[PDB]
Order: C-alpha cells, then sequence, then structure tokens
C-alpha cells in the first residue's frame, strides 16, 4: 500500500460518477415504432417534427419521450429484437389504403420477449378507406357482411383485436386520416395508464 | 502545447507573506495530482507539499507543516506565511497521475525565483563530481537505507536529469522503465539496495546533474546529486 | 442477370475441390500428441497450489 | 403449575418464534443474495429486518415468562430489552403505514412518481422512520431501575408520566396509522373502480381488506388493554379482567411480526418463483 | 446452358463428398477410447466485479493477462484490473447500442461497434490525460457484430451486410473485402499466426479466408441453424463451432471434415460462446440455459459445471497463460473463476 491508495481513490470516484449518471439517465420514457413501408410512420414523425437507429426526444407535459425507429434495418428481426426488451410501450401504425400488416402484428404479439409490453394501435386514411369502399371484400374474402364503411371498419378492428392471446397486455386504438396532430394527447394518456399498471404490478398489488 | 506557466516570486522582507500560482493549460487539469518541489541556490532538490485529485488527501514535509498551505479554473495555489532565511529557492510545479501503468512526475514548470533577506528513507550518492570525456560510457550509483523492493514486485526508485539552465526531466521511473521521448541509450537497474544507471555513448547534451528519488512512503527524499560534467 | 452468381459459384467450387486432404488418423494423432506434450503448464485441469495462485 | 392462558401463550409463542425465524431468514437471504435494491423492494427489506430482529429478541422474553420472575441479570438488561422490543414493533407499524402511503401516491399523482422517485428517497424515508422509532422507544429506557426488595430481582420500572406515555403511544400507534391506511386504500380502490381495471379490483379489494383486518385484529386489544388498565382503577373484576389478558395480549402483536411477511412480501408472484427456485439450492 | 451448369455443380459436389468420405478411415472416438479420462474438474468463484447497470455483451482479455474490458448496453465500456477488482478507465459512448468489443495486442487501443454501422477506435495513451476518438470508420451497411485487431494499424470486421472487410486505422479506407456469405455473419476468429481467419454466417456454414490474397479457401457445413460463436485450437490446426441446434462440433482443417459431435440429451439450449484451454484439453462452452459446462475436448464426455449465473451467459474466454476464466451474463455481473 505505497501508492495504491491513489488508484483506489480514483476507482471509487469513477464508480460514484458511474452510479450518479446511471440514476440520472433512467427517467426517460422509451418507445418504439413498427409498421409497413410508408404506412403512416412518416406523417406522425413529421407532425411532431424534430442508416441505423434514429432517435428523437421531446418533452411534453413534463415527460421526456424518447422515440426509436428501426425501419432502416433490412435483416431478420429475430437477431436484434431482443435488444428492445425494456421499452415501456410499442407504437404500431397501419394504413387502410390496401394480411401484410395483420401477420406482423400477430408475430409481434406472440413474441416471447414482448409478453408484457402493450401495443398502441393507430389507423390512417379513414376517408380514403371510405372512397375505396365506394369504388372491400377482396381484402377479406371471408368477410360475411355488407360492404359498408362502418361495418367493414369495425370488423377489421375486431380482427386486429382477435389476434391477441396474452391477457396481461392490452391493445388500444385511435382512428386518423394522416392529417391531424392530436396523437400527442392519446399517446400521453396511454403511456400514463401503462406506467400506472406496470408500477402497481411491480408492487404486487395489481 | 502543454505549458505550466507560473509567477509570483520576488524579494520579500523576513516574516512576511506571499502567494504563488501555477497556471495550467493544454490538458485535463481536473484529474491530475499537483506537487511543489523547491531547490536552494546551492544545495539539491527538496520536497515541500502535495495535493491529490479532488482535494481528498494532503501531505506536508517536516519543516513546513502549518506554515504553508496548498489549495486548488485550471489554477493551483500555495499560500506562504512567516518567511525565513532557508525559504529562498526557485520553486517548481510538478504534475503526476497515478494508476496501474502510469508515469508520475512527468512535466515540470519553469520556476519562480524567491529570495528573502529516523523513519525518513535517506539516499546517498558518493560520486559528488565525476569527470567524463565525450564518447565514453558512464555509470552512477544510488544507495538507500531501507529496501525499496515491495512485496508487489515493484521498486520505487526514480532518476532525474537537469541540464544546465533548464528544468528537470524524467528519465527512468520505477528503476527499470524509460519515459516517453528519452532515447534508449539510458538504462537503469539494481536490486534491493544497490541501484546503478548505465549511460552508453555519452554526448555533449547529456551534461548536467543527476538525482535519485524514492516513492515508497511520504515524505520523499532526493539524493545528493551526481554531476556528470564534461 | 444471375449468370455472374452461377459463374462465381462454379469458380469457388473449382477452387475448393483442388485442396489436398489427409487421413483423419494423422490429425487425431497430432491432437493427442499436442494434448499430452503440453500437459504440465495447463493449470485448469490440475489443482494449482494456493501458494502460486494470484487470485487467492 | 402454569396459568392456562399462560400455557396457550407459551405454545403459540414457540410456534410463532420458529415460524417467524424461518420466514424472515428465508426472505432476508433471498433478497440479499439474489435480488437487487430496486425502488419497490427497500420497504420489504426494512420491514423484514425489523420483524427478524423482533423475532430474535422474542425467545429471551419467552425465557422471562418461563422463569416466572426471578430476574437473573444486571441493571443493563433490565434497562435495555423492553426499549428495543418497542422500537422494533413501532418501526414495523410505521413501515406498514409508509408502504400504504406510497401505494396511494403512486396512483393519485403518476407524474410526480416518475421524475422524483429513486432509491435515495426511499432510504431517507426509511432512516427517518427508524430514527422516529428510536425517539419513541427512548422514554422507557429513561426510567428503568433494577429494584429487588425481595430474595430475587423483580425488575419493575395515578402518576401523570404513565398517562402521558400511554396516551402518546396509543395515538401514534393506533390513530394515525389506521386512518392513513384506510384513507389510502379507500382512494386506491375508488380509483380502481374507474376503467380498464376489470382484471384487478378482485385481488386488490381482497388484499386490502385482508391486510387491514389482520392489522386491526393484531393491534386492537393491546392498546385497548393499555388504556383500560390505567384509566380505570385496578383491583376489581374489570381490573382483573384487564390484568389477566395482558400476559396473553402481546402474543398476537408479536404474531403479527410473523404474519406480515406472508401478507406483504410473499404476495408477489415473481418473489414466489424466486423463492421456489432458490429453495433447491 | 443452365442444366449443364447445374450438372457440373452436382458433379463437383459429388467429388467433394467422395473425397471427404474417403479420408474418414477411422473416427477420433475409437482412437481416444484407450486414453485415460480427466475425472471431475471443480471450479469456484474467486472475484466478482459489480459496476455495470444493464446487460453485458462482450469481454476481452488484455495481452498481459491482467487487464480486461467489458462492454454493456448502458453506454459505457469500463476497463478492469483483475488482480484487485479496480476500475482504471471509463469511456462514455455516443451510441448506446453496442454488441462488440476488442482490445489491442499492444495495449494502446480499444475498439467498439454496434447497430449504427460504424466501427470506432479509441486512444488510451494521450498526452492530455483523456481518451479521445482517433477514428470512426464507416462504409458498412449492416450492423457490425465482431472486430479484432491484427496489429496497431489494421482491424478486421464482420458486419450484417453479409460481408467482411479489412480496414486501415491510419487512412480509414476499405483495403480489401470478402464475399461469399448468403446470410448475416455473427462470428469471427483469427488464427494465432494472424494470417488466416475463419468466420461463421447465419446460414449454417463456416468458411476460411486468407488475409493476404483476399479470397476463400474451404467451406465446412453440417450444422442445422445459425452459428453464434467460433474459436481456434491452440495448435492452429482445428476449430470448434457451437450452433443453435444445441450441439458443438469440432472441425479439422487438413482433414476437411468434422471429427466429433458434442451433444447431451438433457440440454436443448443453444450455445452462445465457446473457448478452448491452454493445452487444448477443455472446451468450456456457455449455454443459454443459465449455466456453463466443461466438456472434455477428446473423449466427448462432461467433466464439470460452472453454475452460478442468474441469466444467460453471453461471453467466455480463458487468459493467455491459461490461469483464469471470465464469464459475463445478462445480469450485469462478471465473475472470475479459477
Ligand atoms: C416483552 C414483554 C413481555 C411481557 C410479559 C412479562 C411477564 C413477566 C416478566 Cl418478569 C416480564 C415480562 C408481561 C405480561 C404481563 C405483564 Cl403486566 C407484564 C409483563 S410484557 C412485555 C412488554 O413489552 N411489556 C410492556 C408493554 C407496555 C404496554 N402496556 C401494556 N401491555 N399494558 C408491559 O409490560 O406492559
Amino acid at each position: 500500500s505505497a501508492e495504491e491508495r491513489a488508484a483506489l481513490e480514483r476507482s471509487k470516484a469513477i464508480e460514484k460518477n458511474l452510479k450518479e449518471d446511471g440514476i440520472s439517465a433512467a427517467k426517460d420514457v422509451k418507445l418504439l415504432l413498427l409498421g409497413a413501408d410508408n404506412s403512416g410512420k412518416s406523417t406522425i414523425v413529421k407532425q411532431m417534427k424534430i442508416t441505423g437507429i434514429v432517435e428523437t426526444h421531446f418533452t411534453f407535459k413534463n415527460l421526456h419521450f424518447r422515440l426509436f425507429d428501426v425501419g432502416g434495418q433490412r435483416s431478420e428481426r429475430k437477431k436484434w429484437i431482443h435488444c428492445f426488451e425494456d421499452v415501456t410501450a410499442i407504437i404500431f401504425c397501419v394504413d387502410l389504403s390496401d394480411h401484410e400488416s395483420l401477420m406482423l402484428f400477430d408475430s409481434i404479439c406472440n413474441n416471447k420477449f414482448f409478453i408484457d409490453t402493450s401495443i398502441i394501435l393507430f389507423l390512417n386514411k379513414k376517408d380514403l378507406f371510405g372512397e375505396k369502399i365506394k369504388k372491400l371484400t377482396i381484402c377479406f374474402p371471408e368477410y360475411t357482411g355488407p360492404n359498408t364503411y362502418e361495418d367493414a371498419a369495425a370488423y377489421i378492428q375486431a380482427q386486429f383485436e382477435s389476434k391477441n392471446r396474452s391477457p396481461n397486455k392490452e391493445i388500444y386504438c385511435h382512428m386518423t386520416c394522416a392529417t391531424d396532430t392530436n396523437n400527442a394527447q392519446v399517446i400521453f394518456d396511454a403511456v400514463t395508464d401503462i406506467i400506472i399498471a406496470n408500477n402497481l404490478r411491480g408492487c404486487g398489488l395489481y | 502545447d502543454v505549458q505550466l506557466v507560473e509567477s509570483g516570486g520576488g524579494l520579500v522582507q523576513p516574516g512576511g507573506s506571499r502567494k504563488l500560482s501555477c497556471s495550467a493549460s493544454g490538458f485535463a487539469f481536473s484529474s491530475f495530482g499537483m506537487h511543489w518541489v523547491r531547490q536552494a541556490p546551492e544545495k539539491g532538490l527538496e520536497w515541500v507539499a502535495y495535493i491529490s485529485s479532488g482535494s481528498g488527501t494532503i501531505y506536508y514535509a517536516d519543516t513546513v507543516k502549518g506554515r504553508f498551505t496548498i489549495s486548488r479554473k485550471n489554477t493551483l495555489f500555495l499560500q506562504m506565511t512567516s518567511l525565513r532565511s532557508e525559504d529562498t529557492a526557485m520553486y517548481y510545479c510538478v504534475r503526476s497521475i497515478y494508476y496501474y501503468g502510469s508515469s508520475p512526475f512527468d512535466f515540470w514548470g519553469q520556476g519562480t525565483t524567491l529570495t528573502v533577506s529516523g523513519s525518513d528513507i535517506v539516499m546517498t550518492q558518493a560520486t559528488s563530481s565525476v569527470p567524463v570525456t565525450p564518447g565514453e560510457s558512464v555509470s552512477i550509483s544510488c544507495r538507500s537505507s531501507k529496501s525499496l523492493l515491495h512485496s508487489n514486485g515493484n521498486t520505487y526508485l526514480y532518476w532525474f536529469l537537469q541540464r544546465p539552465g533548464q528544468s528537470p526531466q524524467l528519465l527512468i521511473y520505477r528503476m527499470s522503465n524509460l519515459a516517453s521521448g528519452v532515447p534508449d541509450r539510458f538504462s537503469g537497474s539494481g536490486s534491493g539496495t544497490a541501484f546503478t544507471l548505465t549511460i552508453s555513448r555519452l554526448e555533449a547534451e547529456d551534461v548536467g546533474v543527476y538525482y535519485c528519488m524514492q516513492h515508497l512512503e511520504y515524505p520523499l527524499t532526493f539524493g545528493a546529486g551526481t554531476k556528470l560534467e564534461l | 442477370a444471375s449468370i455472374a452468381q452461377a459463374r462465381k459459384l462454379v469458380e469457388q467450387l473449382k477452387m475448393e475441390a483442388n485442396i489436398d486432404r489427409i487421413k483423419v488418423s494423422k490429425a487425431a494423432a497430432d491432437l493427442m500428441a499436442y494434448c499430452e506434450a503440453h500437459a504440465k503448464e495447463d493449470p485448469l485441469l490440475t489443482p494449482v497450489p494456493a501458494s502460486e495462485n494470484p487470485f487467492r | 403449575l402454569f396459568q392456562p392462558q399462560d400455557i396457550a401463550s407459551m405454545v403459540i409463542l414457540g410456534l410463532t418464534c420458529l415460524l417467524g425465524l424461518l420466514g424472515n431468514g428465508l426472505v432476508l437471504w433471498v433478497a440479499g443474495v439474489k435480488m437487487k435494491t430496486t425502488v419497490n423492494t427497500v420497504w420489504f427489506l426494512h420491514l423484514t429486518l425489523a420483524d427478524f430482529l423482533c423475532c430474535l429478541s422474542l425467545p429471551f422474553s419467552l425465557a422471562h415468562l418461563i422463569l416466572q420472575g426471578h430476574w437473573p441479570y444486571g441493571l443493563f438488561l433490565c434497562k435495555l430489552i423492553p426499549s428495543i422490543i418497542i422500537l422494533n414493533m413501532f418501526a414495523s407499524v410505521f413501515l406498514l403505514t409508509a408502504i400504504s402511503l406510497d401505494r396511494c401516491l403512486i396512483v393519485h399523482k403518476p407524474i410526480w412518481c416518475q421524475n422524483h422517485r429513486n432509491v435515495r428517497t426511499a432510504f431517507a424515508i426509511c432512516g427517518c422512520v427508524w430514527v422516529v422509532a428510536f425517539v419513541m422507544c427512548v422514554p422507557v429506557f429513561v426510567y428503568r431501575d433494577l429494584f429487588i426488595m425481595d430474595n430475587r430481582s423483580i425488575c419493575r420500572y395515578v402518576p401523570t408520566p404513565l398517562m402521558a406515555i400511554t396516551i402518546t403511544r396509543l395515538v401514534v400507534g393506533f390513530l394515525v396509522p389506521f386512518f392513513i391506511m384506510v384513507i389510502c386504500y379507500s382512494l386506491i380502490v375508488f380509483r380502481m373502480r374507474k376503467t380498464n381495471f376489470t382484471k384487478s379490483r378482485n385481488k386488490t379489494f381482497r388484499v386490502a381488506v385482508a391486510v387491514v383486518t389482520v392489522f386491526f385484529i393484531c393491534w386492537t386489544p393491546y392498546h385497548l388493554v393499555g388504556v383500560l388498565l390505567l384509566i380505570t382503577d385496578p383491583e376489581s373484576s374489570l381490573g382483573e379482567a384487564v390484568m389477566s389478558w395482558d400476559h396473553m395480549s402481546i402474543a398476537l402483536a408479536s404474531a403479527n411480526s410473523c404474519f406480515n411477511p406472508f401478507l406483504y412480501a410473499l404476495l408477489g408472484k415473481d418473489f414466489r418463483k424466486k423463492a421456489r427456485q432458490s429453495i433447491k439450492g | 446452358e443452365l442444366d449443364q451448369l447445374r450438372q457440373e455443380a452436382e458433379q463437383l459436389k459429388n467429388q467433394i463428398r467422395d473425397a471427404r468420405k474417403a479420408c474418414a478411415d477411422a473416427t477420433l472416438s475409437q482412437i481416444t477410447n484407450n486414453i485415460d479420462p480427466v475425472g471431475r474438474i471443480q471450479m469456484r468463484t474467486r472475484r466478482t466485479l459489480r459496476g455495470h447497470l444493464a446487460k453485458i455483451y462482450a469481454m476481452h482479455w488484455g495481452t498481459d493477462s491482467r487487464l480486461l474490458v467489458s462492454a454493456s448496453q448502458d453506454g459505457k465500456l469500463i476497463i478492469w484490473d483483475s488482480y484487485t477488482t479496480n476500475k482504471v478507465h471509463a469511456i462514455p459512448l455516443r451510441s448506446s447500442w453496442v454488441m462488440t468489443c476488442a482490445y489491442a495486442p499492444s495495449g494502446n487501443y480499444v475498439a467498439c461497434g454496434g447497430l449504427d454501422n460504424i466501427c470506432s477506435i479509441y486512444n488510451l495513451k494521450t498526452r492530455e490525460g483523456n481518451v479521445r476518438v482517433s477514428r470512426e470508420l464507416a462504409g458498412h451497411t449492416g450492423y457490425l457484430s465482431c472486430c479484432r485487431f491484427l496489429d496497431d494499424n489494421q482491424i478486421v470486421t464482420s458486419s450484417g451486410d453479409t460481408t467482411c472487410a479489412l480496414w486501415d486505422i491510419e487512412t480509414g479506407q476499405q483495403t480489401t473485402t470478402f464475399t461469399g456469405h448468403t446470410g448475416d455473419v455473427m462470428s469471427l476468429s483469427l488464427a494465432p499466426d494472424t494470417r488466416l481467419f475463419v468466420s461463421g454466417a447465419c446460414d449454417a456454414s463456416a468458411k476460411l479466408w486468407d488475409v493476404r490474397e483476399g479470397m476463400c479457401r474451404q467451406t465446412f457445413t453440417g450444422h442445422e441453424s445459425d452459428i453464434n460463436a467460433i474459436c481456434f485450437f491452440p495448435n492452429g490446426n482445428a476449430f470448434a463451432t457451437g450452433s443453435d441446434d444445441a450441439t458443438c462440433r469440432l472441425f479439422d482443417l487438413r482433414a476437411d471434415q468434422e471429427l466429433m459431435t458434442y451433444s447431451h440429451d438433457n440440454i436443448i439450449c443453444g450455445i452462445t460462446s465457446v473457448s478452448f484451454s491452454k493445452s487444448g484439453r477443455l472446451l468450456l462452452a456457455g449455454y443459454d440455459d443459465f449455466n456453463c459446462n466443461v466438456w472434455d475436448a477428446l473423449k466427448a464426455d462432461r467433466a464439470g459445471v460452472l453454475a452460478g449465473h442468474d441469466n444467460r451467459v453471453s461471453c467466455l474466454g480463458v487468459t493467455d497463460d491459461g490461469m483464469a476464466v471470465a464469464t459475463g451474463s445478462w445480469d450485469s455481473f462478471l465473475k472470475i473463476w479459477n
């Protein structure tokens, strides 16, 4: 112990700094964006403004939301999806312009690593969907019902809800036409509900 | 590049007080230990004070305790009180960073001339003066009181070179390693008590005075100094 | 279009097929000889005394 | 040879000390060697430690009861032991109340519990609770004397200081904790009856009523006897009727210590899985 | 035409298969049957370094068998001192998605990479007392999975773009590239001679490259799923790869085929890391089933268990002199066995 005391002091100081930074950096709220190519992700990511991981952070109502996008990774999803195990939620976007989106939703809902992270569901091009209906049983050959806007949209929403298998997770919904910027409020409400549920379940009372 | 410019020295009446500062720029001063070493007009180097990183630990020599205080942007201070006759010297400023594989006592300042009108490991150098012509090989020996070969397997001997009219530069640290920038001509070895430095193909620029220092436990005591003059 | 890929595959197979091969017994003997020869400086399959252990 | 109520007390305290030692040691070991110090596990750690220490101190009092007086020790133990016992009991009660308040605040204002909730805050609250318990248990330590007046040591001790201490203990142990617990859990359930809590409100209500009823059963007769004995003059049928059950009243308060880990720590399914996995080690 | 090319390919494959089957005069198991076994090997934890906050994805030993570096997804890459469990450095990262690490043979550089398709270089011996990013290589499209230092002025990388390329840490340009893999490349290892290196893609195949002439030499197949690790025998003549089909295998370079298969019925989890011993007798493999096994490298029988981790183990590697073993898992703990 001639001059090893200085090294020990340096080690203790950097350990303290590491702990302080780690605690100070854990208050942000993570998220994630998934969906098809140009299926409404562009509209929402441009509404709030601000080729690997693309990150955005904006403070809303004293909550710091971090948003990730991984659409630029053209590889198998089973080799990097385990990195996002601890995200607080997952945001999924679908457009009613067109099995392409329901298959991926079913795949992500039944994944082993995501048995507790809720999925917030957004729908886009509602009026365009009505126009296409006027100009809907081709996309749903098994559709047993009238070709009207309300019934078709409701049945497609029910088909979205049917793929769920794990009771521990909940799936919300919101209709949009890629022309409104009200998504911040609904994201805030869904995220605060998810936070309350996760914390209460952590305490064990839920 | 790296520079430790300093100022604050001048003629002071006996019993007075003065403050000195060691300005530092060019590196991360926030995580470097700072020493203070002094040298009389005729005698050899001595030790004055030391302050660690974060102001955690402070030490002082035997003849300075209480009188002077070392305190720490990028500026270092050393408050001086109750000046006496022996205080006249040219004080230097020395940085040092300690971890596994580091090189303490690397850079020295330029000095501020100041004038006023046992358990300690003792180092001895018998060769006070040695006449050597250029083109030959020399050897210098530094002995100690207590063995410097700790149980870790590391010896704590240091060798310094001070060219005429300049500031000392580190040449060999921990008795076997060569500091950065020094040519491989210089080599030092030893065991336990007998230490010896070997110089090959002496050049004109190698003239000066060599010092021997230990770092086993504070306080630090220098050697007498061997003048390997031409 | 895909003719380049087929040509590359054919060239790679032609290069691979020209290697020189030996019986497995020689390689097994080499492995056994290396394993037995260097058995004195492997402190994992032998219990090193606590006197020569820096992790103790 | 033995009072029948004292026989029942002796056997139930034996079972209580064995069960509490086993459970508290198990949970302390599991939390110490396997789990980390997350935000929601510090409270369980502190409560389990207090219960474990009280269970450790209990068999000495069992020896007291078995010996039937005849204090063998010096003045220091006659001064020490009751104060530490009371410290541990009141610390357990305060930790329970703080847990309930935390569970209410985690729901009433979610945002404040997202930015200003960390480990240091929980540690500070626990330390404040412990120092409050120490300040609450010092006064009994203040007035301990080793009287003998007979062939054997007889460690003993209407005057106003007795009234002051008993009333303040009654207040801080029974009035504030009960009101805080009922208010917090009423608010939590009322918030749970709003929306998206269909899966809950079945386990939540059961857990709330179970915990509150257990607390009430454990801690009602102790304070009731404490007030009844001093308030009403002794040496009566009521005086005997409040003296006799005193020796068999702290029994249930101490059994609360071994009941708490099952109702609070063992409720979590993840903790149950971890304990089951670690039992095989 | 296309039929002629297909027939030629089939004939070439038939010739390769016949030549490989001809050399299998006898199996290794028959030869190794007579030699004595090693018995039971028991190992105990000696230290534990608790500094990280999130999952650990890599751990590389220093060249002097004293210092180690650990990379985690918390955005830090600490440097440890094994003999006293001390922290010596701490390097914050720009990106928090890192799944690789390396440590220079001369002890003056540290490399990291991840999901941002960029390989970084760090300088440890600056004169200003801080660690500064000397270079940031770019050009890969897919995520980088492994990277090793050939010397102080070169580095070899294997990325998710199904390619491997050799860099130059002086000018930062792709000096050479390697092609031939139809899937993601998730494992790379360089020979002790530092002249040849083998890599494992994610289509159940492993290939051997040449650094100098920049082309393939041989292809080994026989697995069933994506390979996740690879390493070299100390003799430099054989390598052992552990796939996701719960089976490790041993390949001989000269024999151009496999030698032994390492399977256990009780184990179905996929191997995430393999590593040999100093004398080439123990093959200490890590498992996704929360534990580690110590296979005897010659008799294909188990010889111990390195139990003690609370989650999947993501790394393992012995020292240069074969004295210690270091494993790090997803529970943010690194333990030094012995
Ligand atoms: C641990 C313990 C053990 C106790 C046993 C006991 C019997 C014989 C001897 Cl030698 C020692 C102990 C006991 C039973 C009845 C009686 Cl009258 C006295 C003691 S009491 C006790 C404790 O904490 N007591 C205080 C609590 C103050 C609250 N006010 C109330 N309870 N009225 C108390 O005595 O009241």
